[PDB]
């Protein structure tokens, strides 16, 4: 139902997750919250070299 | 010791493999099986002749037996008779069926005088508010979905309704 | 305005979309910027629709098992919604969602003709019924009878 | 130091709050919080008649889906002796021994999804699909609601029902051994489930437990023998038990019992006085006048059904056992149509009494395995 | 002589937006509706068939319904099973603790009114909308396993009925009031020990 | 802890939260704050809520002698759920009137 | 340099024209009765002709198409 | 997941080698004309599979 098959479903979930009002809980903040997944994503992105 | 370990380290791995590869080649016929599960929403299941859906109301079959409350689990509908002088049976003016507060008991279907309370089977209750459920006499009929009367339906019978094997 | 090609002139039409709705909301989005304001109804449930669009009709509330006659005598939803509407408004865009198949009163095609006069005499109503994969529209008055 | 395991309760049987201490990874003491699903039936049960009260039972009972109506019909029909024919009794036996399956599936499937069997979740639902058609075509919408009236049952099950077991009736037989060869395979299945939450028989009877979870310690306290329930005992059977009582013993005793279900069903369909329903259908047209048919035997209803019937002082108890556990409805025999006081005795309320004493010095994973194997559900607990 | 009339539309609602700035949010909400994820919750007499919605009888996962067992992640929750007075004071926390594009609905006729729990009992809550604002009310006890998919299809259009200016109707204010107490405290009763 | 009757449009918070964020969700629970219907089921002009704010002392000081238990929280919420019903049954307050679902907990309007 | 366009144009257009509308037919024709390795056939191609497979993926446009003048 | 799969195949299997050695795909024909894009797409092909 995401077209013929889910060929657009994946990027559809991506775009949905894009907005989703990031919440940033109280205890702990941008000091380490936004810093967390950056290391995760870079650790595997740089490996593509 | 270690000689017992040097003999059993292959045994543990060979048991692990004899189980893993066996389950793998067994579920091989499952990952590429030839069953077809439930189709799209345009392929609803078959319905035999005993169920309960949207109950129906009448004006020539509810003789004012009035058992309406004495059947539903919470004595749901109203009872209203308003000073008739035809013989002794006061009329049927005020009534409102509300499936939001009826739990499909409707048991009067079995004890009603002349086939008044009956059954159907649809469900497109686009309820945008609770207070929009006044089901009076005839539009309850509406000639419902009629699974066989639709031009986009070919329903094969399920396990207990198809043939054997 | 492809909808505008068949709403302002006709004021009587029915939407024949695929049975998923995932392609029709864009059409409704465009009709909030002329003077058309939404009224979704899901017509199933009401009696003779005249007294549901012109008259003070007692809508019997969902009863609570007890309390013989108790009906709050609900009002209609045309002139009051006009009173809430600004003097700058083209038409009342209304959707009869439960117009279909493919003491109540069956909302038959005669009742839709009688709901096709309030657009003309004294609401821009559009009937609803699922249909072919391509989103189509068709004047329901000619389908009516 | 202590956190709750979540009222959201990422588990099978609904909402369970588990407040537990946590020393980093291992736990020291856990506690359950119950009472969040109060159906309050003990109140309404006095302010109602029987037939208006009939569909109420399979409401807090949707896992068992049938083990609530046995006692709920014992009080109206079995107490005042409105003689239930043996043919309708055999029909009710078919019902009960199919509800045994209705419980075996809706535990083992989710038990498979708790122990570690990740794939077979949808498998057991695909197997169960046929019971849906059966319960629908028999008496009611989906849970077969209102299959028990007072003077018998609602209506004799249709013809395409009884003689038509054969499909699933021989399918599931060859299907059982699938789970038995899968469980002993990949000992990671078995390693995590063995040697956890072990219980003995003396405490199983001292704590008041019941069901196969107790039978798994050589106790064999299976109450499908001790009661002349509707004179069912003409059939033959085989007691299912084990000799450990732990989680793996629970799995063994709850996989070795469902093989008897279709056995009793085969006993019935050919041993029922009417046999199949199409048989009795084609037989009541050649001997319409008079025969054993429609007599004290071969009759669905004995007397008129109606919400009017008086009672004397007779407060009878039945300990009717379900494959989840026992059940009882005691009630002060009152002179009025509806009685003074109602009471229920569910297995879930008599199961978690050991729950905080089960998970001792274990880990969160151990708690997960024990709570998935214990065969527990809400609905029955709160009532 | 109307009782409890509706407030007047304060704005004239007169504006016009560019297509190159509108179709963006249009397709964005299209994805937001065509990629919804369930949130696990189920208690009582109107829940069990939800499980069958994952198998070969009903399969709502065919549309990408990823069942998430966490409030902060998912956006679609089904208040299946009849709710009582309790388990509600922690239920609403779920609705409070998820992103704003929730658009929650109901399920179970015993959750829109409390059908088979509505004679006299101090446990069941009369409907769910007196606890949480939801959109669609689903009948049936048990709810028809197909009607839920039809109501999902129904709600699938409301999101498609949204525009770029509609992404401001989820912003909040604070009617935070300054009022104190004078009473005595009560120590914790749910003591976790055996 | 913060065990409050957080029913729709009735959230008698047993803990101090009248910042944008309480910074602990309780602020040690020493003020017993309250927020009114964040879902905007009713639009508020100050004067209309002034009677509710005045009778808040009638409910927190005039008839309170029991410890900090949700018993008192229901004792408050009961009359709180009917003060609004009275204020609407005489037409002084009205419903949401926004682009939400526009649900009717008390049903549609009437003709008196 | 003159007649170079027909060769590099025809093959590059076929590289993205015929496979996109037919992969959806070969997958809709068999989805539950396939063999152990049959799903391996068209799935790999799902990348190769991808220059056009996405152009007939759900991206397939339903613009209003201003009609003939 | 992707990097692990790619590394295990580029290490324990022939990276962009056919089932017949990679150099041998040229010698048995005595001449090549336009093997550039062919070998590029076939390296994406025989490796990603």
């Amino acid at each position: 139902y995401a077209g013929p098959l889910g060929l657009l479903q994946a990027i559809a979930d991506g775009t949905k997750l894009l907005f989703k009002e990031d919440i940033l809980p109280s205890r702990g903040d941008i000091s380490l919250f936004s810093i967390g997944p950056s290391i995760a994503v870079i650790s595997v992105l740089l490996s593509f070299l | 010791p270690m000689v017992t370990g040097f003999m059993s380290y292959g045994q543990q791995t060979i048991r692990a493999t004899r189980y893993i590869g066996q389950s793998f080649i067994t579920t091989l016929s499952h990952t590429n099986r030839l069953p077809i599960t439930i189709h799209y929403p345009y392929e609803k299941s078959i319905t035999p002749e005993r169920f309960r859906g949207r109950i129906h109301f009448e004006f020539d079959k509810c003789i004012a037996c009035e058992v309406c409350v004495r059947v539903c689990p919470i004595d749901l509908p109203v009872v209203d008779w308003r000073f008739e002088k035809d013989i002794k049976r006061k009329q049927l003016l005020n009534y409102s069926i509300d499936f939001g507060v009826c739990i499909f008991c409707g048991n009067c279907v079995e004890y009603c005088p002349t086939s008044c309370l009956s059954m159907t089977e649809e469900y497109e209750l686009s309820t945008y508010d609770r207070h929009e459920l006044n089901y009076n006499q005839i539009a309850l009929s509406r000639l419902p979905i009629s699974i066989m009367g639709d031009y986009t339906i070919q329903t094969i019978r399920n396990s207990s309704e198809s043939k054997i094997n | 305005g492809r909808w505008l090609d068949d709403v302002e002139k006709h004021k009587a039409l029915a939407i024949y979309p695929p049975h998923e709705g995932g392609y029709e909301g864009r059409y409704l989005n465009r009709l909030r910027y002329q003077g058309y304001y939404f009224l979704d109804l899901s017509a199933r449930g009401l009696g003779d629709p005249e007294s549901t669009l012109t008259k003070i009709h007692p809508v019997c509330p969902p009863s609570l098992g007890r309390q013989p006659v108790a009906r709050w005598y609900f009002p209609p939803e045309v002139d009051y919604r006009l009173s809430l509407l600004h003097p700058d408004a083209k038409g009342l865009i209304v959707w009869v969602y439960e117009a279909k198949v493919s003491r109540l009163q069956v909302l038959s095609k005669a009742e839709l003709q009688f709901l096709a006069m309030l657009p003309d005499l004294r609401v821009r109503v559009i009937a609803e019924c699922g249909n072919w994969r391509k989103f189509i529209w068709k004047p329901l008055k000619q389908i009516s009878g | 130091m202590i956190v709750n395991m979540g009222p959201q309760h990422p588990s099978m049987h609904g909402v369970l709050r588990l407040i537990v201490t946590l020393d980093g990874e291992d736990v020291i003491d856990c506690e359950p919080i119950l009472g969040y699903l109060h159906r309050g039936m003990e109140k309404i049960a006095e302010n109602r008649t029987i037939i208006q009260y009939l569909p109420y039972v399979t409401r807090w009972d949707y896992l068992a889906t049938m083990f609530t109506e046995a006692i709920t019909v014992n009080a109206p029909e079995f107490l005042e002796n409105i003689q239930i024919p043996q043919r309708a009794s055999y029909i009710r036996v078919i019902m009960l021994e199919l509800s045994r399956i209705a419980s075996h599936l809706l535990w083992l499937g989710p038990f498979m999804a708790d122990l570690g069997a990740q794939t077979p979740f949808f498998y057991i639902f695909r197997e169960r699909e046929l019971i849906y058609d059966l319960f629908e075509a028999a008496t009611g919408m989906r849970m077969m609601h209102n299959y028990f009236r007072i003077g018998g049952v609602a209506a004799d099950l249709p013809y395409g029902w009884i003689d038509k077991c054969l499909d699933f009736c021989d399918y599931f037989l060859r299907g059982v051994v699938e789970y038995q060869q899968l469980i002993t395979q990949n000992p990671i299945f078995l390693e995590r489930v063995e040697g956890v939450g072990f219980i003995s028989g003396e405490e199983a009877v001292n704590w008041g437990l019941s069901g196969p979870m107790l039978r798994a310690s050589g106790i064999q306290w299976d109450l499908r023998k001790v009661d002349p329930y509707e004179s069912y005992n003409q059939f033959d059977w085989k007691v299912q038990w084990q000799k450990e009582g732990d989680s793996l013993a629970r799995y063994l005793v709850r996989v070795g019992e469902m093989s008897e279900s279709i056995k009793i069903i085969q006993q019935a369909i050919e041993k029922i006085p009417g046999g199949p329903y199409e048989n009795l259908e084609v037989r009541r047209f050649k001997k319409e006048k008079n025969s054993e048919w429609n007599d004290f035997e071969y009759k669905f209803l004995g007397k008129k059904p109606s919400p009017n019937f008086e009672l004397s002082r007779q407060e009878l108890y039945v300990r009717v056992e379900a494959p989840k556990g026992e059940l009882g409805i005691y009630l002060v025999g009152d002179d009025s149509l509806f009685p003074w006081r109602w009471k229920i005795r569910p297995p879930g309320f008599i199961n978690l009494q050991i729950l905080p004493q089960l998970v001792k010095k274990m880990k969160l994973a151990d708690i997960m395995t024990i709570l998935g194997s214990i065969d527990i559900i809400m609905g029955e607990v709160d009532r | 002589t109307v009782m409890n009339l509706i407030e007047f539309p304060l704005l004239d609602q007169t504006s016009s937006n560019s297509v190159i700035s509108t179709t963006l949010n249009d397709l964005s909400n299209w994805s937001r509706l065509s990629s919804l994820w369930p949130l696990l919750y189920g208690t009582s007499c109107c829940f069990i068939e939800f499980a069958s919605l994952i198998g070969s009888r009903f399969d709502f996962d065919r549309y990408g319904l990823v069942p998430r067992s966490s409030p902060r992640q998912a956006d679609l929750i089904l208040t299946a099973g009849t709710v009582t007075m309790k388990m509600a004071p922690s239920l609403v926390r779920l609705y409070e603790q998820m992103p704003e594009p929730k658009y929650v609905i109901a399920m179970g006729a015993c959750t829109i009114t409390g059908g088979m729990f509505s004679t006299d009992s101090y446990s069941t809550v009369r409907g769910v909308d007196k606890l949480i604002p939801v959109d669609v009310y689903l009948p049936g006890c048990p709810p028809k396993p197909e009607a839920v998919i039809d109501a999902l299809t129904k709600l699938r259009k409301k999101i498609s009925r949204e525009i770029v200016e509609d992404r401001t109707l989820s912003q909040n204010k604070k009617r935070c009031f300054t009022t104190s107490h004078k009473l005595y405290v009560r120590r914790s009763t749910h003591t976790g020990t055996y | 802890q913060w065990l409050s009757c957080t029913t729709r449009h009735v959230r008698i918070y047993a803990a101090y939260i009248d910042p944008e964020t309480n910074a602990f969700d309780q602020t040690q629970t020493d003020k017993l704050t309250l927020m009114l219907d964040p879902t905007e089921e009713f639009v508020w002009t100050d004067e209309t809520c002034q009677m509710v704010y005045n009778e808040f002392q009638d409910l927190v000081d005039h008839y309170e002698g029991a410890p900090l238990s949700e018993y008192t929280l229901r004792l408050i919420g009961s009359d709180l759920e009917h003060y609004i019903r009275k204020l609407l049954y005489d037409g002084e307050i009205k419903y949401n009137m926004r682009s939400r679902v526009l649900n009717f907990s008390m049903g549609k309007p009437r003709v008196k | 340099i003159l007649g170079i366009l027909p060769p590099v144009a025809a093959i590059a257009f076929f590289y993205l024209f015929v496979a996109p509308p037919i992969i959806m037919n070969w997958m809709r024709l068999r989805w539950f009765k396939r063999k152990f390795i049959e799903t391996y056939l068209q799935f790999m191609f799902t990348y190769l002709f991808f220059p056009g497979l996405m152009l007939w993926a759900p991206f397939v446009n339903f613009r209003k198409f201003p009609r003939d003048k | 997941l992707l990097v692990s799969s790619l590394f295990v195949t580029v290490l324990y299997l022939g990276g962009w080698n056919f089932s017949i050695p990679y150099i041998s795909f040229f010698d048995f024909f005595q001449m090549n004309k336009a093997v550039g894009i062919l070998e590029m797409t076939m390296g994406i092909f025989i490796t990603l599979t």
